[PDB]
């Protein structure tokens, strides 16, 4: 989903 | 391949026009040494995406806050620490000072297994007291039970309980110019989790009411645990950017970098890092307010 977090 | 070359080119000034926006409204002169971490991204080939930043701490506005996420879908993980460290070598002849690595090589050990990260950054946080200045870099890991432990012990107490465990998988390194170095271990809870009952049991219950209404707005929430950390920094990912105020009781100082930002061409989520006494305040004084944009 976001920078920090893959999806 | 051609178009290769245009692309190429028109990748590395967008990232570098990103990083001036930022730098521009909110300090006349760039902090020394940004001119570095502007090669390192120029140097970068693949798609990354770019953090901008802002710590606010009353009046004082702190913008000198810039990460690199490497997200080249090839997954070469251990090609981007090499480049990075790379780049914190430069950062170390450039400016004269000795990072001290130990906390990184600890938790890298000798068996380091790349297959199992799934973010990588590498970036700076330059303050105009070179020793105040640091590099940072955060290694996000999947079903490594092994270096979580690591990381934990690696914490000096910092890690609150051997149960957060469950929650960790992101984990931050400051490199600060003076050769002190900090381990940070950020505690998360995905939007898809948060009504439910465990969550409420293990999380919700120990923060006051005031820490649980921005997760209305929000996808993601961290606690970020480390001994440099004053107070634990509550982080929440708001899905868009335009909710900060909603949720936020600004500062004048805050409300400047939410405005300037209202407008930019950037993605259209933020992260947000307050203390969890800050939310309890008529107005929060000390936040963090992070903007990304990509660049594929
Ligand atoms: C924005 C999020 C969720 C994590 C990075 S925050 P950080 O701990 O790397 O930044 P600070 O320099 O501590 O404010
Ligand atoms: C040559 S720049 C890399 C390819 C580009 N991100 C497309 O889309
Ligand atoms: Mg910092
Ligand atoms: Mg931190």
């Amino acid at each position: 989903i976001n920078p920090y977090l893959y999806p | 391949m051609i178009v290769n070359v245009i692309q190429k080119d028109r990748l590395k000034e967008q990232k570098l026009q990103f990083i001036r926006n930022h730098q521009q409204a909110f300090d006349v002169e760039p902090i020394y040494p940004l001119p570095l971490f502007e090669d390192f991204v120029t140097s970068i080939e693949g798609d990354c995406s770019l953090e901008a930043s802002c710590k606010i701490e009353s009046d004082k506005l702190i913008a000198s806050r810039f990460l690199l996420f490497f997200e080249d879908k090839t997954q070469e993980w251990q090609k981007y620490l090499h480049q990075s460290l790379t780049f914190f070598g430069l950062v170390e002849n450039r400016v004269g000072v000795k990072i001290n690595y130990s906390l990184l090589q600890q938790f890298l050990g000798s068996s380091f297994d790349f297959s199992k990260v799934t973010v990588l950054s590498a970036g700076i946080d330059l303050r105009n007291n070179l020793a105040e200045s640091s590099l940072k870099m955060h290694i996000r890991i999947k079903d490594y039970p092994e270096k979580l432990d690591k990381a934990f012990a690696l914490s000096d107490g910092a890690a609150d309980g051997n149960y957060l465990k469950d929650f960790v998988n992101l984990i931050g390194f400051d490199f600060y110019f003076n050769g002190k170095s900090e381990i940070e271990i950020y505690a998360e809870v995905q939007e898809d989790d948060f009504f439910k009952p465990e969550i409420n049991n293990l999380v919700w219950q120990h923060f006051p009411k005031t820490a649980l209404q921005p997760l209305k707005a929000s996808s993601l929430f961290f606690t970020g645990l480390s001994k440099a950390n004053n107070n634990p920094v509550l982080y929440y990912h708001l899905k868009n950017r335009q909710d900060l105020t909603n949720y936020f009781k600004l500062n004048d100082t805050a409300q400047r970098v939410h405005s300037f930002y209202q407008h930019q061409d950037i993605l259209p989520y933020m992260w947000v890092g307050t203390a969890q006494k800050e939310l309890e305040k008529t107005r929060i004084e000390n936040i963090r307010l992070y903007y990304y944009k990509s660049f594929k």
